[PDB]
C-alpha cells in the first residue's frame, strides 16, 4: 500500500506545473483521491476531488479554473494539473486515498502520500 | 378572614399578560413527537450533495450488459 | 465550517493522559477525524467517524463526540506519540475543512 | 382593526346553529371575547365569555348547557355553538373585545362586532 | 385521548339539517378530522383541522369548535349523505384515535 | 389514484400473516402511510405508521413487538407482517395516506383503501 | 457561466408545445433545477422543480397532470413540455438555479436565463 | 403562503435611501430571498436567508427580518439601481412563491 | 452487515404453515435473498430482490419486507420442502454476506 | 458573553432604519430580549420585547406599528425596524436580556449592552 | 430494554474524563436523556439533558462549562465529556430515559443504568 | 426548589403500612416521581405526576398530594419492598432535584 | 354533578391515613371544597378548606399541625391526609362545595358527598 | 445449465492447492461468478468475485493475497489458486452465477455447484 507523487519543484509565478501521484500495491481503479494542500504555519487545506472515474470533480474556491484534477485508470496515476500560479500557492502537496465506506457519505483519507513541495517565486 | 368567596372571581383580567416567564422553559417534553408531518419535504436540497461516497461501489451488476456496442 | 482546535500547544510526559479538544463552528454531526502527522512524513488515519478506530492504530487513542465538540483521548502516551494531531470534518453537504493542529511536546 | 361575525338566520326550535366570529386587524391570540345578545325591548344581556386559551369559559345563567363558546387562535375566530334554541333567543348576537387593562381585573368591551340576527320561530 | 360522540344514531329526511357533536377527554387544541364510511367502502375524509374542507367535499359540510368540543354541520341533508360519520383526533404528542361513530338514517 | 390491499385470509391463533398494500396513481415515495384496524362493534382503531422512508415506526401499544410495518419505495407497496396471531385481531385493516401539510404537525388521511378481511379463529 | 431557454412561440388551446433550456458553462448534472413564469400583470410564479436526477419532481397545483418537466444531464439540458394549453398559461417561461447550500434545506434561484415567450391565443 | 410587498411605487432620487418590506401571510422564518428584475431580463439574486449577500453584489444592499416582517435597503441608490424588486419564500413545507414586487422609478 | 436467521429450527406437518424470519444488522433496503439446502446438494435460489420469485419455484413461497426486517412465508408445507433456508444480502456498499440457516424438520 | 448593537446613525424625519444587535457567549435561542431607549434628560424606557421565538411581541403605546422587532435565532441577532423615525426618538437604544426565573412571571434584564445612538433631525 | 454506562476508573484532578452510555432494546433516536450523579452520604443529583436531537442541552449550575454532554443517535451511545475534574466530581453516574408523556412538560426518568463510579483524588 | 424528606429512616415489618412525606419548598404542582433503589442498583420508577403508577409497579403503592404535600404509601410491605426511596420533582420552570431519601428497615 | 369520597377504612392510632374525594359532572378548577366531619352523638364539625387552588387553607384548632388539605385541579380530586390519628376522630368525612355567590363573603355548602366512615380504635 | 467444480482434495497447511469449475449448457463469457465456502458448523461465507472480464475482482478480508480467482472465457472454467492454506480453510467450496438483472445493483446466486471437499490437516 504505497503512494508516491511527484512533480515538484520551483516555477515562477504565471507559469504552469503539472503533478503526479503513482500508486502502488493496491487498485487505484477503484477509490477516489484528493488533492491537499500543507501551507507550513497553517493547517491542511483541501484541493480537489477525483470521483473514481473521472466523472464527478470538485475544487476549492480558490483554485477553481486554473487547477484541472484528471486521474489515468490505466496506469495508476493521479494529475493535477495548475495553470497561472500565485505566490499564494506555495506548500506541500499529498494525495489522499479515500477510505472505503458501507454507506454513501464517504470516509476520511487514509493513505496519504510523502508530498512533493511547489515553491513560487521571483 | 376566613369567609371569603374562594370561588374564581369570573370577572377577572382575561387579557395576554404580557409579563409571562418569555424565557425557554428549560424543562419542556424532549422526545419524538409521534404526531409529526411525515411526508416528502419538497424544499429539500436538491443539489448534489458533493460530500458522497466516491468509492467503487463493490456491489454492482457483473453481468455481460447485453445493450452493449455491437460495432467494430 | 471553520475548525478550530484547543490548546495549540500541549506539554505531557510518558505515560500520561491526553485530552485535545476539535470544536467545530457548525453542527457536523458525527462526520469528523483526527490525523498524526510527524515532522517530514504524511499525516496517518487514527480515527473515522469522530469515534471508531482505524484498522492498526492502537487501542490507546481513542474519541467521543457529536455536534460541535470532539476530543481525542490518549490513555498512555508513548515516546511514539509526539506529533501534531489535526481534526477534519466532511459534513453532509459541506466540503473538507481542516484544523490547525495542536502539537504535542516533551516535558 | 375589524371585528365582523357571520353563521346567522331562521332556524326552528329544538335545532342547533353555530355561529362565527371572525377577527382582523389585531392580534386576536391575546384577547378574551365575549358575545352579548340585543333583544329588541329590552337591554343588552352578556352570554359567554372565552378567556383567551381556552382554558376557562362562563354562560348566562339561563344558556348554562346549551350554548358553547370556543376559538380558533390560528384561524382568528370564535363559535359560539348553540344547542336546543327557543323562542326566548330570539335576539342580535354581537362580539366584545375587553380592552387590555393594567390590573387583574379586566376592562369594558371595547370593540364590538357589526351582529349577526338569529331568530327563532314555527 | 378518549373520544366519543353523540348522538349514536341520528334519524333525519332529505332536506333537514344535521349536527354531530365530538367531545375529546383531553385539549385536542384544533386538531381534528371528520370522515364517512358508507357499507362496505372505506372512509373517505371531508373535514380536516376541524375547520377545512377538504377537496371535492360539497360546501354542505361545515364543521367548527376548539378544545374539546366540536360540531359537524350539514346544512342540507342529501341521499347521497346518509352514512356512518367518524372523529378523529391528532394532537401534538398523542397519537390518532377514533370516535365511535354515528350513524345517520332516512326517517 | 387508487390504493389496494391483498394478502388477507383466515389462520390460526399464533400463526403468521403477512399484507400488502399496492399503491397506484400518485408517487407513492413521498408519503407516510398508516394501517387502520376496523373490528366490528368497534370504532376505527389505529395500528402502525411507517415515516416515508422506514427510517421511523410507532405502533399501537397492543401491538408492539408482533406487528412489523415496513415500506418499499421501490415497487409502491406497504406491507404488515402480523407475528403471533390471536383471536382479538380479528379486524379489516385499511391503508391511509398521509395529507400533504404546509406545516410540521402531519395531517389527516385522506386516501383510504377498501379494506381486507382477517379472521383468527380455530 | 450561461443559460437561455429557447422553443417558446404561438399556439392555439389545446395543442401541445415543448420548451427546452440548454445550460453552459457550468456543472449542470450537478444542480436541480426550476420552471418559473412571469405573467404580465402578475408576479413571477413558481411552475415545477427536478431534482438533480430526475428522481423527484414536483409542479404548481395549477399544472399538475398537463405539464411534464424532464431533464437531460448528458446533454446539460432541461424540458419542460406542456399538454393541453390553456389561454391562462400565456407566460414568459424562466429556467431557474438551486443554489449551493451548505445544509439540507435547499436555497433561492441565482442563475435566471433570459427567459422565452409562450403564447396561447386563436 | 401569499407574500404582498408595498409600497408597490417607490420614487427615489440617486443618493436616497430607499427602504422596500415585504410581508408574509404566514411565518417563514428566516427562508426569503429578494430578487432584481430589470425591464427585459431575468431576474438577479440579490439576498438570500433574508440577511446575506449574494456574491458579487454590491454592499449598498442589506437585508433583515425574521418571522412575516421583512425589509430590503439600500444605502445609497444608484443610477442603475432603478428596477422591479420581487420577494420569494422557501419554507420548511412550503412551496416557492413570489410577491407582487416594487418598481422604484426616478423622482 | 451481521444476518441472523430466527427461530434457528422449526417443526412441522405437512400442509402446514412455515415462516422463517431474517433479520439484518444494518439496513439492507429491499437487496436480499432465500435459499434451500437439502443435505448433499447445491443451493438453489428461492427469492431475489426480498419480493420476487426465481423462475421455475413454486408459487407456494413467499416472502416480505424491507430495510431490517424479512420473512419467508410457505403456504403449504410439501415433503420435498424440509431443508435448510438461508438468507443472503447484498446492498450497496456492502458485500454478500450470509445468516447461519435454519432447518425445517418433520414433526 | 456579550451583547454588542449596531445599525446607528442619522437619518431624516420619515425615514427608515434598521438596528442590529449580535449576542455572543451563551445560548442565544433561549432568551426573551427586549430594546430599552435612553432619551438624555430622562430616565430609560421600555421598547419592545422578543418572546424567545418570535411567536410574541409587545410593543410601547408610542410606537406601535412604526416599531417591528424581530429575531433570528441561526445568527444570533436581533432586529428593530423603525419606521415613520419623528424628532421624538433621538436615543440611545439598549438590548436587555431576561434573566431565568424559575417561575410564570419572568425576571430583570441582567445583560445589557453598549448601546447604539439613534439621532433623528433636519 | 436495556441501558448499560462504561468510561468509570480514577483520574487526577484537573485531569479530563469521558463517559459513555449504551442503549439496547429500544430506539434510543427517540428519547431525550439524562445523567445523574450520586455521591455517597448525599442524594441524587442531576447534571445535564440532551434533547432528542443534540440540538438542546442544559446542564447544573455547578457544572457548566467542565462537562459536555453529547449523544450520537447512529449508534445508540451517550457521552458526558467531563473536563477539569476536581475531588468534589467523586460520584456514581447513571444514565435516565425520560419517559414518553402525551403532552409538553416531560416526565420522569423510567430506565435508569447501573451507574459507573468515578473518582477524582491524588 | 429543595424537597426533604421525613422520616429520614423508618422501620416496619411485613404487611405493615407504610408513608413516605415528601415536602416541597415552593409549589410544584403536581409534576413529582417517586424512584426506589434498593442497594448497588439503579433507581426504577414507582410513581409519576404524584399519583398515577409505572406499568409493571403493583397496585401496593400508592401516592397522593399536590402542592408542597406528597407522600408516598405502602398498603402491606413485602419482603421486596425494602429499599430507598427518593423524592423528585420537575415543575415547568424549574430543573429536577431529588430528595434525600429514606431507607425503609425490617423491624 | 357528583362527588364521591373513597379512602376510608381502620387505622391504630399514631398510623397516617389520606382522603380521597373526585369530582364529577361539574367543573371542579372552579369550587373551592370543605371537608366537614360527622361523629355519631355530634353535629357537624368544620374542619379544612381549600382555596381554588391551594393558595390559602384554614383549618379547625383541633387538627392544626396534622392535616394536611390539598387538591389536584387536573383529576378532579381532593386529598385531606390525616397525620397522627386519634381516638376522637372517629366520624364521616364529607366533602362540601361553595356554591357561587355574587359577593365576596361566599355563601352555604352547595354539594355534599356521601362520605366515608374513618375509625381510630385499639 | 450444469456448473461441475474439481481439484479438491486434502492438503497440509502452508502448501497450495488450485481449484476449477467448469461451466457448460450457458454463455459463460456473460457472467460474474462467486466462489462461496461452507465449514459445518456455521454458515455460507462468501469468498471471490471475478467480473466477467477480470477487469475488478474483490476477496473476503480474511482470504486477501493468499487466494487468486481467475477465469478463462475460452474454456469456460473459473480458477482459484490458493496459496498459504491454514485449519480454518478447511471447508466446501461452491461456484456461484450471478443472476440477470435489469438495473446496476447485481442479483442473487441462481446457478450453484455440487461443491468440492477441501480439507487441510498436519
Amino acid at each position: 500500500v504505497q503512494l508516491v507523487e511527484s512533480g515538484g519543484g520551483v516555477v515562477q509565478p504565471g507559469r504552469s506545473l503539472t503533478l503526479s501521484c503513482a500508486a502502488s500495491g493496491f487498485t487505484f481503479s477503484n477509490y477516489g483521491m484528493h488533492w491537499v494542500r500543507q501551507t507550513p504555519g497553517k493547517g491542511l487545506a483541501w484541493v480537489a476531488i477525483i470521483w473514481y472515474d473521472g466523472s464527478k470533480t470538485y475544487y476549492e474556491d480558490s483554485v477553481k479554473g486554473r487547477f484541472t484534477i484528471s486521474r489515468d485508470n490505466s496506469k495508476n496515476t493521479l494529475y493535477l494539473q495548475m495553470n497561472s500560479l500565485r505566490v499564494d500557492d506555495t506548500a506541500v502537496y499529498y494525495c489522499a486515498r479515500v477510505r472505503h465506506s458501507s454507506s454513501r457519505h464517504g470516509s476520511a483519507f487514509d493513505l496519504w502520500g510523502q508530498g512533493t513541495l511547489v515553491t513560487v517565486s521571483s | 378572614d376566613p369567609n371569603a368567596n374562594p370561588n374564581v372571581d369570573p370577572n377577572a383580567n382575561p387579557n395576554a399578560n404580557p409579563n409571562a416567564n418569555p424565557n425557554a422553559n428549560p424543562n419542556a417534553n424532549p422526545n419524538a413527537n409521534p404526531n409529526a408531518n411525515p411526508n416528502a419535504n419538497p424544499n429539500a436540497n436538491p443539489n448534489a450533495n458533493p460530500n458522497a461516497n466516491p468509492n467503487a461501489n463493490p456491489n454492482a451488476n457483473p453481468n455481460a450488459n447485453p445493450n452493449a456496442n455491437p460495432n467494430a | 465550517i471553520q475548525m478550530t482546535q484547543s490548546p495549540s500547544t500541549l506539554s505531557a510526559s510518558v505515560g500520561d493522559r491526553v485530552t485535545i479538544t476539535c470544536r467545530a463552528s457548525q453542527s457536523v454531526s458525527t462526520w469528523l477525524a483526527w490525523y498524526q502527522q510527524k515532522p517530514g512524513q504524511g499525516p496517518k488515519l487514527l480515527i473515522y467517524e469522530a469515534s471508531s478506530l482505524e484498522s492498526g492504530v492502537p487501542s490507546r487513542f481513542s474519541g467521543s463526540g457529536s455536534g460541535t465538540e470532539f476530543t481525542l483521548t490518549i490513555s498512555s502516551l508513548q515516546p511514539d506519540d509526539f506529533a501534531t494531531y489535526y481534526c477534519q470534518q466532511y459534513n453532509s453537504y459541506s466540503f473538507w475543512t481542516f484544523g490547525q493542529g495542536t502539537k504535542v511536546e516533551i516535558k
